[PDB]
RNA sequence: GUACUCUGGGGAUAACAGGCUGAUACCGCCCAAGAGUUCAUAUCGACGGCGGUGUUUGGCACCUCGAUGUCGGCUCAUCUCAUCCUGGGGCUGAAGCAGGUCCCAAGGGUAUGGCUGUUCGCCAUUUAAAGAGGUACGCGAGCUGGGUUUAGAACGUCGUGAGACAGUUCGGUCCCUAUCUACCGUGGGCGCUGGAAAUUUGAGAGGAUCUGCUCCUAGUACGAGAGGACCAGAGUGGACGAACCUCUGGUGUACCGGUUGUGACGCCAGUCGCAUCGCCGGGUAGCUAUGUUCGGAAGGGAUAACCGCUGAAAGCAUCUAAGCGGGAAGCCUACCUCAAGAUAAGAUUUCCCUAGGACUUUAUGUCCUCUAAAGAGCCGUUCGAGACUAGGACGUUGAUAGGUUGGAUGUGGAAGCAUAGUGAUAUGUGAAGCUGACCAAUACUAAUUGCUCGUGAGGCUUGACU
RNA sequence: UAAGUUCCGACCUGCACGAAUGGCAUAAUGAUGGCGGCGCUGUCUCCAGCAGAGGCUCAGUGAAAUCGAAAUCGCUGUGAA
RNA sequence: CAGGUCGAGUAGACCAAGGCGCUUGAGAGAACUCUGCUGAAGGAACUAGGCAAAAUGGUACCGUAACUUCGGGAGAAGGUA
RNA sequence: GAACCCACUGUCGUUGAAAAGCCAGGGGAUGACUUGUGGAUAGGGGUGAAAGGCUAAUCAAGCCUGGUGAUAGCUGGUUCU
RNA sequence: GUGAGGGGAGUGAAAUAGAUCCUGAAACCGCAUGCAUACAAGCAGUGGGAGCACCUUCGUGGUGUGACUGCGUACCUUUUG
């Protein structure tokens, strides 16, 4: 099964229409006050207070 | 639960001993017979010299199964084989012995004489 | 006591407390209470336990016979007001909870080889 | 008809003095609370609101506050609506409430409940269809759905045809059950057969409509 | 469906999901922090926590069963000697879990398993 | 001669399906010799005549040969009525039970096997009944491939032969990941006269609609007897459908045990890996039918054929022309589910927002500063909810998930150590040990500090009260 | 066989058998054609549960045949029908 | 060329010496498709046709019909430890 | 009955892992057996335990280059006002 | 990233002549501005026609858009069509 006809560039863009990016849940942080994703630890290893790696 | 294909033991001394049910009587597309039914069966094996024959078609009632019946208490009654007891054109029975236990489910008006000459009632 | 605490306390009132204790492959009679138009009587069922569930008001157990040639089981519900007496009569020894190979078997090899005290 | 609103507990059995086994399914009730009364002159209809179970503060919203706030009553986890009719208007007023003893042992009633859920499900789950052949010659099709139509006439699907989707999760009514047991010191009613839905689900029980 | 049901899967076939998770409590209980994938984080508490369970009692009995669950001779003498002792007052809970992110190589989300007390 | 075949062309021209036609076919009507003890018309009806339908056999050659690719079976259907069953009637050569014929009626229902590739047919045994047709002689981008119709081989027959068939027999490759329309489910956007959380009315749509047997009336009415009811009640079944898991069972590769081979853990003991979960016996939750429960009950309104009341035209008669009735499983309601994108966007309860400047395009006008409410969402712990979504519960003012403690259940007599045995093994400590998903408690671990969206009283005209 | 257009035995008005294009038989042999039994079974009544691989979601890479152009609904009729 | 434990064996299960984990992954655990395991009662009613599945299966001993070209048929069938 | 040589049935695969395969079963397996290296037979010819089979994925007359721009009462196409 | 690629500085008449570097068309693919578009059925145009935005010689002007409305089934070939 294929199409019969080509389909145009509108309705190609408006299958698209739903394709778009959301973003993230970003917060600063209290202890270090640096940018990290919510719910997760810090790149440098710290979470709510406590450190990973000493 | 017996269907059409299914062979059963002869539970009196009409003379046959193997039947083969044909058909499933009462009602259209009815699928199965439990204790207490009537059949069509086919007479498979026999007694010698006895009034029934091979190869002779014939109405049956459903004794015993190996699928049980139910109970009001819950409960469930299972036996070891499939038997059954052959009758005449007017639907009764026409033998003078039977083997083996019987139900409650025949304390019909049909069937009074199995129960009566029937040795063990549980 | 895996369900409900009102579901429990709805059971726990209609529980029998006169039971005797038994387990499989012990044989024992039970008296079966029946009413024939408003005859009542007691019809006598002996035979070896060989399958037993523990489930509180839902409790059960099969008890297998050999009558007139056939055998038969039957399913007791435990705390049902038809089961009117169970006696143990001999304290099988087995080594197993249910005990479907005796299906099986007849006669000289069904033979449960009693427990002694 | 006015009911009750309660949960489902879960299932079990009654034996009877003649040894009669009767499975039954029990319901937990709440006392119902009466939050509005609907009339003619305003609504155009006759109705009475109800609600039940708990429901904290921190989930309560400010609007839902101020309706339960207005009728003196706590805030339940659930509202729902009878319809009445003036007979059975008589006798209720709003901060009332609503108990088993509305019931009565061997009345017949009528249970609704949200069943459960199957999820996506095919032809022969969920309507019946036939499988065709696991063998002799078959190739990749035993569950499937067949044909669909006819041909260049009308060379379509009409509406209506039974195909694959979803199924469960419905609004269910039982109708014809019978109250076996009413215990207003536990505030349960218990009722004989099967009634929809999973056990900790909502559960309406109305007087018959098959009277 | 998969009504009120327990367990993972995880691709894998049971002998070796079970052995996988065998590896984890041992380099678990040997290193006391571990980084992995979500999934196997939040299952893994199901298996590693009843071994600590299990050496509060230092008997013949539980240490061959310990042994029958782990094969690992180090870890059951590290169970048995330090860290049973070290969580005899403390009801559950032994380990965390922490999100950490996700994995350059296919973005799976990826996760911190670390024990109480550690240091 | 070519079925071992090949190239150029044709829907200028055949086989399939469509189309036109209706001789043929099927169905209906008109006349009525006669048959029916008399009596054409209860039921048949010769000789002749007039139509309808578009199922059969055909006629034509308009479409397709730069391809519309199948005789039956399977699966799934939808419509007609010229009705097979069930429902309502008129007449009868209708005593009753039954039957014959015609009228109304399309709501539901409407066999399993033996033989053959069969459609069909014959046969066996059921049923209330096993209807007649249309839909590309419905359905092969949904399945099959037994028949026919390629290439091999043989028989009968024909031909000198290559080969052939009002014939037979054995064997013989069934491709396609779905763009558009349609259909089944499930979301995103915006709209609905400021915004928000809930509860709702019902224009309308869909589902369902079947029926046997026994008892009672009553061995009564009827009948010479043999037989044997209408109307009106009760009970219990078949098939179909829905929900559910208390009971009976199945499954239950994260639960318990027995056992074979081999390898390892230093060795004994005790265990683990691999052999389809190695094999074997059980089995908790969940799912599930063969298990359990429930449904098609009753009642209103208008009618079909048919039966009337009063009544003239037509001094009588007459259901009709004025007027007034009864009447069916059929129509509208009634029962269940969905339903305001019903753009006509409906209703009710409650909640939120009332600050200052400048400018011209004097307007629900545009730019500053100040304000972010009721709420919604992102995120997290998750679910008897789920493809992704959506929906439900909870986020420290906490039992949402895991763990821990207790219980329950299943399997069944752990390890170690003692006794008795030469030993295999048996007994005691002890119904012990171990026990996924279940019930109940319990902050030990994880649901952090947060962020984004949503605003600042909601134009005009007319009317009624204020 | 309850029921047999196939099978087996016989009958012989052989449409149109017949003796090295061999006739009638024949023990053994055949992934050879037809018919009937025992056992066995999810072939079936009528399907249910579970395990692995896909399907589905996320990150990376990234085809295909086809295609005059498309703002690409139902019905009844019309019309190269 | 080719070892060990069982074994008639270079068959087979698990191992030695020696080699490897096969150049996309991570989740989820719907319909439907492929490959497997189990299954109540019935047991070919399926179908062109028992197609496919299920079933039998070792060693030693006992016992074994018609028919026959006297070799066979024959591991006939069946039974025991 | 393994190796080895074949190719009877079924599922899958059919824009395949593969321009003829995989998996589960199947046949022969001291012989008219299987196989390596090197040779012989060349197109109206060869070879064939015979299917019009094979003769470099091509066979009722191989492939390549020439005659050659073969012929086509046939189909298509044929460009500004 | 001591990468690729770019931004400045500098050379040159010219660097949008900067190395696959003269000119740089079309298919095809982006970003920005103006207007229209989420109650309405089809070869997408054509004859009317309100409103809005910018320009303006201030119009009976120009440029862009086209709410609403009458009519309207592509092109070629081959054909009785």
């Amino acid at each position: 099964a294929v199409q019969q006809n080509r389909k145009s560039r509108s309705r190609r863009d408006m299958r698209r229409s739903h394709d778009a990016l959301t973003e993230n849940a970003l917060t600063v942080d209290q202890a270090t006050g640096e940018t990290h994703r919510r719910h997760h630890v810090t790149k440098d290893g710290f979470y709510r207070g406590r450190q990973l790696f000493a | 639960m017996i269907q059409t294909e299914t062979m059963l033991d002869v539970a009196d001394n009409s003379g046959a001993r193997r039947v083969q049910c044909i058909k499933v009587l009462g009602g259209s597309h009815r699928r199965y017979a439990s204790v207490g039914d009537i059949i069509k069966v086919t007479v498979k094996e026999a007694i010698p010299r006895a009034r029934v024959k091979k190869g002779d078609v014939m109405n049956a009632v459903v004794v015993r199964t190996k699928f049980g019946i139910r109970r009001p208490d819950g409960s469930v009654i299972r036996f070891d084989d499939n038997a059954a007891v052959i009758l005449n054109n007017n639907k009764a029975p026409i033998a003078t012995r039977i083997f083996g236990p019987v139900t409650r489910e025949l304390r019909t008006e049909q069937f009074m004489k199995i129960i009566s000459l029937a040795p063990e009632v549980l | 006591s895996g369900k409900h605490p009102l579901v429990q306390a709805i059971e726990n009132s209609q529980l029998k407390t006169d039971l005797p204790e038994f387990a499989p492959g012990d044989t024992v009679v039970v008296q079966v209470k029946v009413k024939e138009g408003d005859r009542e009587r007691l019809q006598a069922f002996e035979g070896v336990v060989i399958a037993k569930k523990n489930r509180g008001l839902n409790s059960a157990f099969t008890v297998r016979k050999i009558s007139s040639g056939v055998g038969v089981e039957r399913v007791f519900q435990t705390h049902s007001p038809v089961v009117a007496k169970i006696e143990v009569k001999r304290r099988g020894d087995v080594r197993r909870a249910k005990l479907y190979y005796l299906r099986d078997l007849s006669g000289k090899a069904a033979r449960i080889r009693e427990k002694l005290p | 008809a006015i009911g009750l609103v309660g949960r489902k507990c879960g299932m079990t059995r009654i034996f009877t003095d003649a040894g009669v086994s009767v499975p039954v399914t029990v319901i937990e009730v709440d006392p119902n609370r009466i939050t509005q009364i609907k009339t003619l002159e305003t609504d155009g209809y006759q109705a009475v609101q109800v609600t039940t179970g708990e429901r904290r503060e921190s989930r309560v919203t400010n609007a839902q506050k101020g309706h339960f706030a207005k009728a003196g009553v706590a805030a339940g986890r659930l509202v729902k609506e009878f319809r009445v009719t003036e007979a059975e208007l008589e006798g209720r007023e709003v901060g009332g409430t609503i108990g088993v003893d509305l019931f009565t042992v061997g009345q017949i009633v009528d249970v609704t409940g949200q069943s459960k859920g199957k999820g996506f499900q095919g032809g022969v789950k969920r309507w019946n269809f036939r499988t065709q052949d696991a063998t002799h010659g078959n190739s990749v099709s035993h569950r499937v759905l067949g044909s669909t139509g006819q041909n260049q006439t009308p060379g379509r699907v009409f509406k209506g045809k039974k195909m694959a989707g979803h199924l469960g999760d419905e609004r269910v009514t039982v109708q014809g059950l019978e109250i076996v047991s009413v215990d207003t010191e536990r505030s349960v009613l218990v009722v004989k057969g099967a009634i929809p839905g999973a056990t900790g689900g909502d559960v309406i029980v109305r007087p018959t409509i098959k009277a | 469906m998969r009504h009120r049901n327990s367990g993972v899967k995880l691709g894998r076939t049971s002998s070796h999901r079970k052995a996988m998770f065998e590896n984890l409590a041992n380099s678990l209980f040997e290193h006391e922090l571990i980084k992995t994938t979500l999934p196997k984080a939040k299952e893994l508490r199901r298996v590693a926590e009843p071994l600590i369970t299990l050496a509060k009692n230092d008997t013949v009995a539980n240490r061959r069963l310990a042994f029958a669950r782990t094969r690992n001779a180090a870890t059951v003498g590290k169970l048995f000697t330090v860290l049973g002792p070290r969580y005899k007052e403390r009801n559950g809970g032994y380990l965390r879990v922490l999100k950490a992110g996700f994995r350059a190589g296919d973005a799976a989300p990826m996760a911190y398993v670390e024990l109480v007390d550690r240091e």
